[PDB]
């Protein structure tokens, strides 16, 4: 990442805050409506409007995105547990990285109209897709 | 492919769209955030940064065209296929656009729908958008099939 | 759509295809080149290592059905859509298979029927059988447009 | 790149040799008569049968990877100007990475059956697309 989009990814992600964990279960709720064959992955989930275990997924993704902004210079170490999970065990297909990206951006997009510039658009696009590079960087 | 209450959402909704405004706010920013898009619009002009793109009056003018086929793609829902046969041959046999560009404008003005409606736009909302989106870059790409 | 020279180059070459083992060949590579794929097989046994999923009885049957769908859609290049109907419903509706899976099985076929043929698998030969492959690719997508 | 990979790909890339410019040249014209969209990119090219233009980028593109192999554990400065010119200056779509990768494969394969094993296929595969990565960095 450039100077321009590490500062432009700092400065929308102080915006979110407190509300990461909140972010988190809307962008997951988005993509199983939006993209209905992702819900494959959760067959032991209860994946209706509200449900307690979405809520409890959407703090664990926030809370490992905001650990990528603040260790965005060695990303491959910080989240080097989490490309097992996801390719090793679960066997994610890639395509699906793409899916959950623009279901949060969707969701930043609806809750941030101020931030959400085009310059800012691009900066957060470029730090999914190196998110999505790290997560799938086992196959 | 619309259940009766997702049709009426999306009508509801779109009625509501600055016509003048949306269309070039979404090329606008395929081309920022996608830049090798940028190289089919040459002629266009000064693209060499995100204020001159979004500030470049041509490509304000010919947003307002790409939304009037997407308007035009919504009231023929059940024919697509038939709708966008003459501009699946521009983009596919003359100027050699690769269809998953398609995916990339479509999924780009489902964000500036979210931008400008907030709340408004829910989650079965954006549901019953995407696979419009998904209908009309499948109609575009046919030439190629 | 085929030249009537395309056509000859594509049925001449069929003919000659090891029917039994190239199918085999092309699910076992796929399986290794594109680990992720293997969650959809997980009743066919051991996958563990590359000469596990080569040497798989279930892997080299399943893959003589492949290849025998394969050669069926040649026979029936103007109606692809009709003939694989029934696996277009299979794959998108009760499996969930990402398209962009298809287009990579299709592709490893390619490099395996090069791999076979070597020479006689020219740039004009594969230029004829990537128009297959992506017919073959789009008809199987069908249930998702 | 894995341990196991590294060796795969030397091992392969080393039974080329001099044939390096001639298997390019050939990835070209497949690539040229397969996927038409992208001989927009060379305007000003003969891209006709037994092209001496093409002969000559042929063994342009294998000197590259060539490079590549020989600082397989740096990459990223090993093909840091290429970026700029395919990126920055030529705005290479990023799908024609892919079918360029494919019909090096098509050939490696046409050529070296014996050597073509499905563990050599995976480690060229994933050589090919950490170049594609690096050679699209600056997007
Ligand atoms: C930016 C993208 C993503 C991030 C940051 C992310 C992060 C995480 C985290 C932090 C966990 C919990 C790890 C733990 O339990 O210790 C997790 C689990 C999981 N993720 Fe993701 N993930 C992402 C994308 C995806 C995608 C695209 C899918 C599938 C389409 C997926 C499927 C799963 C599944 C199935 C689990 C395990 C759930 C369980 O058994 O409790 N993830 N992810
Ligand atoms: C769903 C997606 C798209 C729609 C609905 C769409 C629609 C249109 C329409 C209505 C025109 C004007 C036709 C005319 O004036 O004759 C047009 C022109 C054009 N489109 Fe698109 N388009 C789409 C995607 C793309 C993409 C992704 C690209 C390039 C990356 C592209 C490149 C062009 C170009 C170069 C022109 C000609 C502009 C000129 O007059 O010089 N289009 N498109
Ligand atoms: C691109 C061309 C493809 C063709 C022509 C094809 C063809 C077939 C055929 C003929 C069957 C057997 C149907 C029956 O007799 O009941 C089948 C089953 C299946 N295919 Fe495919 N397929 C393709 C791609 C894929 C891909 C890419 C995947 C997964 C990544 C896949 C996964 C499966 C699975 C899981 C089954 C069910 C096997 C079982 O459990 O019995 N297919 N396919
Ligand atoms: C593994 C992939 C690739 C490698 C290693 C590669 C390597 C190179 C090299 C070494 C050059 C010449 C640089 C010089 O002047 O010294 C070059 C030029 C070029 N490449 Fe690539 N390239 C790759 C993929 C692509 C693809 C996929 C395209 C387009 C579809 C492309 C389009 C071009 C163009 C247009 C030029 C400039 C030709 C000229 O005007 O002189 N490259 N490439």
């Amino acid at each position: 990442l450039s100077p321009a989009d590490k500062t432009n990814v700092k400065a929308a992600w102080g915006k979110v805050g407190a509300h990461a964990g909140e972010y988190g279960a809307e962008a997951l709720e988005r993509m199983f409506l939006s993209f209905p064959t992702t819900k494959t992955y959760f067959p032991h989930f209860d994946l209706s409007h509200g449900s307690a275990q979405v809520k409890g997924h959407g703090k664990k993704v926030a809370d490992a995105l905001t650990n990528a902004v603040a260790h965005v210079d060695d990303m491959p170490n910080a989240l080097s547990a989490l490309s097992d999970l996801h390719a090793h065990k679960l066997r994610v297909d890639p395509v699906n990285f793409k899916l959950l990206s623009h279901c949060l951006l969707v969701t930043l997009a609806a809750h941030l109209p101020a931030e959400f510039t085009p310059a800012v658009h691009a900066s957060l696009d470029k730090f999914l897709a190196s998110v999505s590079t790290v997560l799938t960087s086992k196959y | 492919h619309l259940t009766p209450e997702e049709k009426s959402a999306v009508t509801a909704l779109w009625g509501k769209v600055n016509v003048d405004e949306v269309g070039g706010e979404a090329l606008g920013r395929l081309l920022v955030v996608y830049p090798w898009t940028q190289r089919f619009f040459e002629s266009f002009g000064d693209l060499s940064t995100p204020d001159a793109v979004m500030g470049n009056p041509k490509v304000k003018a010919h947003g307002k065209k790409v939304l009037g086929a997407f308007s035009d793609g919504l009231a023929h829902l059940d024919n697509l296929k038939g709708t966008f046969a003459t501009l699946s041959e521009l983009h596919c046999d003359k100027l050699h656009v690769d269809p998953e560009n398609f995916r990339l404008l479509g999924n780009v003005l489902v964000c500036v729908l979210a931008h400008h409606f907030g709340k408004e736009f829910t989650p079965p909302v954006q549901a019953a958008y995407q696979k419009v989106v998904a209908g009309v870059a499948n109609a575009l790409a046919h030439k190629y099939h």
